[PDB]
RNA sequence: GCUUGACUGCGAGCGUGACGGCGCGAGCAGGUGCGAAAGCAGGUCAUAGUGAUCCGGUGGUUCUGAAUGGAAGGGCCAUC
RNA sequence: UGAGCCUUGAUGGAAGUGUGGACGCCAGUCUGCAUGGCUUUAAUGUUUGAUGUUCUAACGUUGACCCGUAAUCCGGGUUGCGGACAGUGUCUGGUGGGUAGUUUGACUGGGGCGGUCU
RNA sequence: GUUUAUUAAAAACACAGCACUGUGCAAACACGAAAGUGGACGUAUACGGUGUGACGCCUGCCCGGUGCCGGAAGGUUAAUU
RNA sequence: UUUUGUAUAAUGGGUCAGCGACUUAUAUUCUGUAGCAAGGUUAACCGAAUAGGGGAGCCGAAGGGAAACCGAGUCUUAACUGGGCGUUAAGUUGCAGGGUAUAGACCCGAAACCCGGUGAUCUAGCCAUGGGCAGGUUGAAGGUUGGGUAACACUAACUGGAGGACCGAACCGACUAAUGUUGAAAAAUUAGCGGAUGACUUGUGGCUGGGGGUGAAAGGCCAAUCAAACCGGGAGAUAGCU
RNA sequence: UAAGGUGAUAUGAACCGUUAUAACCGGCGAUUUCCGAAUGGGGAAACCCAGUGUGUUUCGACACACUAUCAUUAACUGAAUCCAUAGGUUAAUGAGGCGAACCGGGGGAACUGAAACAUCUAAGUACCCCGAGGAAAAGAAAUCAACCGAGAUUCCCCCAG
């Protein structure tokens, strides 16, 4: 819902019929939750996938530092 | 992809090894339950130093001691003294704690160990080739003379 | 019987329309067919048989082509 | 279980006995055991897909406990059931008067109906 | 019994009864972007939706059309590669 | 005023007084007038501010062609002819006016749509907690006892007290007629009328919000408003109509 | 600064002032009940009720001060589990509410126009919501230009309807 890491949330488009409407539409992302660090204990934390990787591709620890100063 | 290891799974993944791993490498699995992997730029520069690294304490055992043979094989022959009575039976029996001080004085803390020696010779006065080694792929024949003081 | 004038490029001057537009047209240029030749032929005896624009499709052309050479795309001509 | 690889046996090396099997041009191979002198296809593996079966570890739990806490909420922990299922995001086909915006011509002895429209 | 407060009290709405249909419980269904709540602190002798409207004797033929229920072998067919 | 046409019995106005409708901005084009002239004129800005400075730029003295391109010519066509459009038309910048364009665009006026708030002190449902129902009837089930049966059915007195039960005040409701209709009253009064222990009736407070609620269903009710409430806004909506 | 004054309807009364300290004007300070973010709990705003302190006390007890939530840190504590977290207590700091336009950001109509209407228009407007400042925002080229070169952003005139 804003994704703890690489934040993100319901962004607003519109529709298409291609035929005729421009109706509004709204996004959101991902919702899902998992981690656990392997420095004390499993914490835990809803984030996107593509918000997931990222954190596991070379932070996954080295990226808690940022919600400390949240 | 493929990532490093730190155990054995069955798969090719032996303690440190770089392949054939599947999507999604664990994190519910393979990397926090037991080993890990996090591989990245930074993670395997002092990891894959391992291999580089290693290969030195492990060759050093086949570097000085591996022909080191003639340090301890250079001479025809060591030879202790003892005692006998018959045609050269001692009535004890020298072995290694005296081939060994005996080679040690001369250059040789050998132990009784990996040494082929299959008994406690000298119990007859003459030559004895007894075979010692110190590393798996070392080893040398030297053979050994009985006398009496 | 012989043929392809159901031609290509223009057009004096007219008729008829609010306009878009529609119609008639001798004569000129290039090449045709028929006739010995004068000459006739720019579709049918004439008057109905029809759809503007836009968006595009196909072929032709060095008209243009966003640094330049191309290209895409655009124009122009022919046509759906 | 297909297809690719590509590492091996089978289309262009002589025994004597018993007997197993596979293919076989049915003048007859190849190999098991007890005893002796590159083109076509089988399989180990490896990749990639198709379906199934099992598992745990993600995910769920509107089962049971402990703790925060002399809370029905929430969270964290122990355990059981389920399980890569379900569920969600993006994309996508079918449904969709539930809901929304609309359209539904003119002439005409009033309007309609009928008929008309170049 | 109810209804058009302020021109209609009725033959209309409701009713008990009947039938069809859906729902295995985190129920179907409904309110809600969600959390959550109602259904129900109920659990198929229960809950919902539709139609008929005590009771009596009954409720015939049609599945072509539309809708719904099952099948899903074969044809056609989206994103995707 | 509107009409072919109105004394018209078609429209508007009781009368008077005050107010009440072609404006404004920039752009474009004509007309008049003024300046200058193949040239006319500056914009922002600077500023010893209406000066002076600033000529970025806009318009005209050249046009033809779709254009490259050519040029008083040029397109057209293979054409050197003809035909189309041009070629000894002075423009330009202010000022005042006629018109147009964009704007609310002479003025007044919809029924409506959209956005955000206020409303369940009426009313409709529902929740919690309290209250009301004079009097007079009928007389179910159950039960006791007598008869009766092999035993149960069954029957008779009695007791018993049921019911969206019966007549009828309070209370609740509204079927009929008269009166009222600038009323006593924006739904009542008078005489009758229906229910009146029930799906009853009522006090207090609470909960549902507008495309939403509630509805024993009439499109009914949601504050004298309901085929989509009231208030404020988009807003001078739009009005080929009066 | 001064010959006059105690605001107005508002006089009357009782006063204050007059050749160096009334009144009046300006600066700084004192006091500033209660309600209201409202902040001790509560609450039909201006009121109901409480905990811990304090002095006086005519020693009865009363008037006053502090006690909101949240965050940064620190100190002390301390579960499920060894630790360790979680959670609790305290202290200091700061924040909360209110505002005219302008500014940035999240969300975002329809009327209307097209002489109907769905693309399109109105318009990113009206409106709602968050946030900051005297300004915001922007801003020092992975810019533009054409083979010459210019040189962050910003605003005005023009290119051009
Ligand atoms: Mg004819
Ligand atoms: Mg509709
Ligand atoms: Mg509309
Ligand atoms: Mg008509
Ligand atoms: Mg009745
Ligand atoms: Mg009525
Ligand atoms: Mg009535
Ligand atoms: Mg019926
Ligand atoms: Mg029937
Ligand atoms: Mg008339
Ligand atoms: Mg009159
Ligand atoms: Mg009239
Ligand atoms: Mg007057
Ligand atoms: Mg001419
Ligand atoms: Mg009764
Ligand atoms: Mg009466
Ligand atoms: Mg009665
Ligand atoms: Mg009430
Ligand atoms: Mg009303
Ligand atoms: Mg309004
Ligand atoms: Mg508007
Ligand atoms: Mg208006
Ligand atoms: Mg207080
Ligand atoms: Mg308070
Ligand atoms: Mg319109």
């Amino acid at each position: 819902m804003k994704k703890d890491i690489h934040p993100k949330y319901e962004e607003i488009t519109a529709s298409c019929s291609c035929g005729n409407v421009m109706k509004i539409r709204s996004t959101v992302g991902h919702d899902l939750n998992l981690d656990v660090c392997s420095k004390c204990h499993p914490f835990f934390t809803g984030k996107q996938r593509d918000v997931a990787t990222g954190g596991r591709v070379d932070r996954f620890n080295k990226r808690f530092n940022i919600p400390g100063s949240k | 992809m493929q990532v490093i290891l730190l155990d054995k799974v069955a798969n090719l993944g032996s303690l440190g090894d770089q392949v054939n791993v599947k999507a999604g490498y664990a994190r519910n699995f393979l990397v926090p339950q037991g080993k890990a992997v996090p591989a990245t730029k930074k993670n395997i520069e002092f990891f894959e130093a391992r291999r580089a690294e290693l290969e030195a304490k492990l060759a050093e055992v086949l570097a000085a001691a591996n022909a080191r043979a003639e340090k301890i094989n250079a001479l025809e022959t060591v030879t202790i003294a003892s005692k006998a009575g018959d045609e050269g039976k001692l009535f004890g029996s020298i072995g290694t704690r005296d081939i060994a001080d005996a080679v040690t004085a001369a250059g040789v803390e050998v132990a009784k160990s990996e040494v082929r020696l299959p008994n406690g010779v000298l119990r007859t006065t003459g030559e004895h080739e007894v075979s010692f080694q110190v590393h798996s792929e070392v080893f040398a024949k030297v053979i050994v003379n009985v006398v009496a003081e």
